[PDB]
RNA sequence: GGCUAAUCCCCCAUGUGGACCCGCCCCUUGGGGUGUGUCCAAAGGGCUUUGCCCGCUUCCGGAUGGGCCCGCGUCCCAUCAGCUAGUUGGUGGGGUAAUGGCCCACCAAGGCGACGACGGGUAGCCGGUCUGAGAGGAUGGCCGGCCACAGGGGCACUGAGACACGGGCCCCACUCCUACGGGAGGCAGCAGUUAGGAAUCUUCCGCAAUGGGCGCAAGCCUGACGGAGCGACGCCGCUUGGAGGAAGAAGCCCUUCGGGGUGUAAACUCCUGAACCCGGGACGAAACCCCCGACGAGGGGACUGACGGUACCGGGGUAAUAGCGCCGGCCAACUCCGUGCCAGCAGCCGCGGUAAUACGGAGGGCGCGAGCGUUACCCGGAUUCACUGGGCGUAAAGGGCGUGUAGGCGGCCUGGGGCGUCCCAUGUGAAAGACCACGGCUCAACCGUGGGGGAGCGUGGGAUACGCUCAGGCUAGACG
């Protein structure tokens, strides 16, 4: 088995990316697609959906590039340019509404994971509520 | 208030007195990682009414031996030897590790 | 070549004094008590009981053991020799005990 | 301590002109005005290109050898300076600009800064009425710098306050020649000043 | 390594090591002279330099380089040595200070005098 | 027993007392249990003297006991002032 | 041996009350109440003397101070792995203000340890302090808090309190006295001596102030303290001068021998005028006390200054200390002469063997200035023990391989719990320090007042996504 399934996402997605896939499928779970959700909501990735490969649920996660470029490499720049697991099985992380990061002076985000749900770094110091720090993205 | 503290009996062969494991957690200052550190408790059981594998509650009391502070506050969950077990083989591992015999 | 104050030390010598012999009392009749209730002399054991409770309070009037000391000592007194009474029974004087 | 030695040198090191003297500074004997070259054997060789640390050591000592203050004591105001909210550079030349033996300088009773240093160390300045005899004393918006009244017939004061009738005041301050005495309006804002110096090099030379 | 194992053996604390037993830490130790040597530099240079084997009341006996242009130290000269090894040397890790003592200071010094022991040259 | 009195706390040529309830054994300038006001010898300053009379009045009602001096500045404030 | 007073000791009484035993009630560990029985009080002194003051006795309560107990936290070595018999627990005693193997009988056979027992090393701990962007590292001097000790070891007495630094007893080591039997003593109080050391002060003044002990008070005692003295040891402030002065004295140093440099620097001219001399001269000191009033509230009066004839104010008034390091790169500052792998320098790289900006001197220059350098030590740079924040194919680093214990970690869905986690309120987080503001010494150092913070922990309430736990389900992992 996957020892950090929501690791196993960020890098699904992260490697997907790198070689500009259309879509990619990830094993289906409640709280990935929670994080999906933030994801779509911050124009991340294009937005996810559910479906079935072979007989089990995955979630094509939509991808979203730049437009494509001029000089050597072509290639688009990326929406996600970054995307990293912070708690982690062997090393939870934890903080207070005080102690909620900022992502690249706000440019970025960082999605949380609270008794309120998973919100991002604004959802969560709006409520005011703090909780296990999952990723940040930027 | 009295400290109060929920643990397993791991050892009654004392009169009126019963040994309580009790188990903590919390983030290690340096390392965050949550680590899970435990102590044992000699607590005060007049009635000889715990037995070994009892999930008890164990409350600040006034002394009633050296290495006795503490008295049986009331039974939480009755028999769970698996508890028991851990420990035992964790102290049976012991032998194992140092210059005479044991098991691995 | 020194402090005058040598006088506590003079002092205390005597107020020495006057406590062991305080103490010996109680002590000594207080056994005397507890035997006779051993005994089974009721009447006898608690005639003496009550001296050795009286001069304990007394005692406790100054400094010799004043507190809870008094308390301690009449308390373990009238319960040893309530107790060695009964075993035999029967306390006629009804000194110091209680109904 | 406060140096006490050849100023013209000083000028001629830094290369741009300081008035350690007040008058003459202003006359074709100015040294700079007829040596603009370094002090020494080898004022008049090829001048090497300076190190990234020299340029920065060589524009604070400019900022620091215009006012005539210690190491010790301009150190310890850029700290100061430093420390408190806003600009660090013109929070600094504020300071530097509020010290009394500066202010006397610039409301015109004395014609050079170390001259309006020895005024105020021999009494001949006042602060609010009560006399004042420390250099360092640091003026506030809204005191009073005026001349003493047992000085007011002094053979010096009597020409430098003449020649500050028709002259003008930086637009922090505000003299009047009659009555001997002026006012520190505001801390002066970087605009107001105009020296020759990149208060943004002395920051650096102290982050090192 | 993982945070388990950073938490069960944790990270190992550099213990730095003196370079001048001149014992107590001390910023100098008094010593008598026994020898009253020169040496040889190593490799890269050539002369012979003066050095002096010294007995300190710091319970210790070591060799301690004689700085300056010319001394006078003899077979028990009372003197007070510093930290600071004189890299041709090996075995040479400290200083005489010379101005202290028994060994005088240099003589015709102008420069670096205090340095040297050499007080301001009287005269106007 | 406890009581009120003055702590110094200025320097040198420049005394700065403060009023304070404190046991009578411990040393002037430690421990105290509670400041209940300041004092400035020198009036340097309009505020030479303040005293939390309603905080005075308290320990006074419970035991402490004030210094000839303490009292003294007490009185000044009106903390024995039942008019 | 003899006499004698008392607020010294004792006896009887009175019993508000309180203590003890037994019972009952409430309460819940020995808390509060109630009943019978028993037991327990006291001291007088002064008067402006018959009415007040000071004091005495018992009890309940307050306040302050303290004992004991518990959770969590608190360095290095595993080249210390097993430790333990009062040891672990029980019953009954003893002991104490009080719990407790604290101690003692008797019974049980336990207790502790890789989550590091036991052993060895080192060390008073903290508020804080230094450093650092922070995390962290190092540290615990002054000041404030706690602890421990008072020549070394042990012990108790007295007392509210001590196992008592200037109290007592014994043993030990030492010094001194000794008519040799036997005695006396303990500066880790202030000051001082001596020894050790690289190194650390006056055998000072005062009790005026703050604080303390005793006293009704007057007042006495206070090496606590308030001051002064010595030492740039540190911090801050200040002076050795200001303005004018040559297309530029002399001397000295280079030179293309034209000239260039020290330099407006000097001499000079004028001005101010630190030091010093006169005159004045302080805050800190208003209480205690006395008088009136009621010994209260309130009002009135008197005494009192070590610092000190100091600070500071006024008058007069001289132009009058500058040094130390450095100049090859890092690193700001260059030339001549001297020396010739010598004498020497040196933080690292290195420099000197005939023309050395690196040795020594000189001229010049850079830096800083009553200081400047050096040594030593702590943090930094060093993301070079890497949590923030590192690595292991060939640079140092994969265990020779497997099996597997503990431990660490754990797929998808639902539910309960709510330990972790998060939120709110609340208590705690002394003062000093640190931060901000205003303010007092002419400024500042320093100091006063005020404000703002704060992690952690306790308590009450709440959330439930994730982690944990319990219960049920699944088949994508694993196994068959
Ligand atoms: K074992
Ligand atoms: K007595
Ligand atoms: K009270
Ligand atoms: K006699
Ligand atoms: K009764
Ligand atoms: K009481
Ligand atoms: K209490
Ligand atoms: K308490
Ligand atoms: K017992
Ligand atoms: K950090
Ligand atoms: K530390
Ligand atoms: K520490
Ligand atoms: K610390
Ligand atoms: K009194
Ligand atoms: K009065
Ligand atoms: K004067
Ligand atoms: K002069
Ligand atoms: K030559
Ligand atoms: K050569
Ligand atoms: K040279
Ligand atoms: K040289
Ligand atoms: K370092
Ligand atoms: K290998
Ligand atoms: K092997
Ligand atoms: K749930
Ligand atoms: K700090
Ligand atoms: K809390
Ligand atoms: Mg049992
Ligand atoms: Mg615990
Ligand atoms: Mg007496
Ligand atoms: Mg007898
Ligand atoms: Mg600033
Ligand atoms: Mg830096
Ligand atoms: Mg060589
Ligand atoms: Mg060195
Ligand atoms: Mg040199
Ligand atoms: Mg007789
Ligand atoms: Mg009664
Ligand atoms: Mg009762
Ligand atoms: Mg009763
Ligand atoms: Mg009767
Ligand atoms: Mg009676
Ligand atoms: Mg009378
Ligand atoms: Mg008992
Ligand atoms: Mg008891
Ligand atoms: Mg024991
Ligand atoms: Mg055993
Ligand atoms: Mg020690
Ligand atoms: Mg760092
Ligand atoms: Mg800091
Ligand atoms: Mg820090
Ligand atoms: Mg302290
Ligand atoms: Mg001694
Ligand atoms: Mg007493
Ligand atoms: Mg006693
Ligand atoms: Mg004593
Ligand atoms: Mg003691
Ligand atoms: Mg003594
Ligand atoms: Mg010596
Ligand atoms: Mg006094
Ligand atoms: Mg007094
Ligand atoms: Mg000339
Ligand atoms: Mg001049
Ligand atoms: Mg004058
Ligand atoms: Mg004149
Ligand atoms: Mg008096
Ligand atoms: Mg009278
Ligand atoms: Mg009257
Ligand atoms: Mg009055
Ligand atoms: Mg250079
Ligand atoms: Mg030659
Ligand atoms: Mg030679
Ligand atoms: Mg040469
Ligand atoms: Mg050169
Ligand atoms: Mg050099
Ligand atoms: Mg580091
Ligand atoms: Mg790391
Ligand atoms: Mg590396
Ligand atoms: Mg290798
Ligand atoms: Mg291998
Ligand atoms: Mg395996
Ligand atoms: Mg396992
Ligand atoms: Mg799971
Ligand atoms: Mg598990
Ligand atoms: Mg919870
Ligand atoms: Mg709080
Ligand atoms: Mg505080
Ligand atoms: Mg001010
Ligand atoms: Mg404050
Ligand atoms: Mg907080
Ligand atoms: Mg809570
Ligand atoms: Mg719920
Ligand atoms: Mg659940
Ligand atoms: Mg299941
Ligand atoms: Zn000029």
């Amino acid at each position: 088995m996957l020892t950090d399934p929501i690791a196993d996402m960020l890098t699904r997605i992260r490697n997907a990316t790198r070689v500009y896939k259309e879509s990619t499928d990830v094993p289906a779970s409640r709280f990935k697609e929670e994080i999906l959700r933030i994801l779509a909501r911050e124009g991340f990735i294009k937005g996810y959906e559910r479906v079935d490969v072979d007989g089990k649920p995955y979630l094509r996660v939509y991808l979203k590039y730049g437009p494509r470029r001029q000089g050597p490499d072509p290639r688009p720049e990326q929406v996600i340019h970054h995307i990293r697991r912070i708690s982690k099985p062997g090393r939870r992380v934890y903080v207070g509404v005080k102690e909620i990061p900022r992502v690249r002076r706000g440019l970025g985000i960082a999605i949380l994971s609270t008794s309120k749900g998973v919100l991002t770094d604004r959802e969560a110091r709006k409520l005011g509520v703090g909780g296990e720090l999952i990723c940040e993205v930027w | 208030p009295k400290k109060v503290l929920t643990g397993v009996v791991v050892s009654d062969k004392m009169q009126k007195t019963v040994t309580v494991l009790v188990e903590r957690q919390f983030p290690h200052p340096l390392y965050g990682k949550v680590i899970k550190r435990s102590k044992k408790y000699l607590a005060h059981d007049p009635e000889e009414k715990y037995k070994l594998g009892d999930v008890v509650e164990i409350i600040e009391s006034r002394p009633i031996s050296k290495r006795k502070r503490f008295r049986v506050l009331r039974l939480v969950e009755s028999g769970r030897m698996d508890l028991v077990e851990k420990y035992l083989i964790r102290r049976q591992n012991y032998q194992s590790l140092s210059k005479r015999g044991g098991k691995a | 070549r020194n402090l005058s104050a040598l006088k506590r030390h003079r002092q205390s010598l005597k107020r020495r004094l006057r406590n062991k012999a305080k103490k010996s009392a109680i002590k000594t009749l207080s056994k005397k008590a507890v035997q006779l209730a051993q005994e089974g002399k009721a009447e006898e054991a608690l005639k003496i009981m009550r001296k050795a409770e009286s001069l304990i309070d007394k005692a406790a009037k100054g400094s010799t053991l004043h507190k809870n000391a008094a308390a301690r000592r009449k308390s373990r007194l009238m319960r040893k020799v309530r107790q060695l009474l009964e075993a035999a029974g029967a306390p006629l004087i009804g000194g110091g005990l209680s109904a | 301590g406060r140096y006490i030695g050849p100023v013209c040198r000083l000028c001629r090191r830094e290369g741009v002109k300081l008035y350690l003297k007040g008058e003459r500074c202003y006359s074709p004997k100015c040294a700079m005005e007829r040596r603009p070259y370094p002090p020494g054997q080898h004022g008049q060789k090829r001048a090497r290109r300076p190190s990234d640390y020299a340029v920065r050591l060589r524009e604070k000592q400019k900022l620091r050898r215009i006012y005539g203050i210690s190491e010790r004591q301009f150190r310890n105001l850029f700290e100061e300076a430093s420390k408190k909210k806003g600009v660090t550079g013109s929070v600094f030349l504020g300071l530097l600009e509020s010290r009394l033996d500066n202010v006397v300088y610039r409301l015109g009773f004395a014609v050079s800064r170390r001259q309006a240093r020895q005024l105020v160390r021999h009494g001949h300045i006042t602060v609010n009425g009560r006399r004042v005899d420390l250099p360092s004393y640091r003026v506030r918006p809204g005191d009073e710098i005026a001349v003493a009244e047992k000085s007011r017939n002094l053979e010096l004061i009597r020409q430098n306050l003449e020649a500050m009738k028709g002259r003008k005041v930086g637009p922090w301050l505000s003299l009047d020649v009659e009555g001997m005495k002026g006012k520190f309006l505001r801390l002066p804002d970087r605009e107001d000043l105009a020296l020759p110096v990149n208060e943004q090099l002395v920051i650096e030379f102290y982050s090192r | 390594p993982t945070i388990n194992q950073l938490v069960r053996k944790g990270r190992e604390k550099v213990r730095k090591k003196s370079k001048v037993p001149a014992l107590k830490g001390a910023p100098f130790r008094r010593g008598v002279c026994t020898v009253v040597r020169t040496v040889t530099p190593k490799k890269p240079n050539s002369a012979l330099r003066k050095v002096a084997k010294v007995r300190l009341t710091s319970g210790y006996e070591v060799t301690a380089y004689i700085p300056g242009e010319g001394h006078n130290l003899q077979e028990h000269s009372v003197v007070l040595i510093r930290g600071g090894r004189v890299k041709d040397l090996p075995g040479v890790r400290y200083h005489i200070v010379r101005g202290v003592y028994d060994a005088a200071g240099v003589k015709d010094r102008k420069k670096s005098r205090s340095k040297y022991g050499t007080k301001k040259p009287k005269e106007a | 027993m406890v009581k009120i009195r003055l702590a110094r706390f200025g320097s040198k040529h420049n005394p700065h007392y403060r009023i304070v309830v404190t046991d009578a054994r411990r040393k002037r300038d430690g421990k105290y249990i509670e400041k209940i006001g300041y004092y400035d010898p020198r009036k340097t300053t309009p505020d030479w003297l303040k005293v939390d009379v309603e905080r005075a009045r308290y320990w006074l009602s419970v035991g402490a006991q004030p210094t000839d001096t303490a009292r003294r500045l007490l009185r000044q404030a009106g903390v024995f002032r039942q008019e």
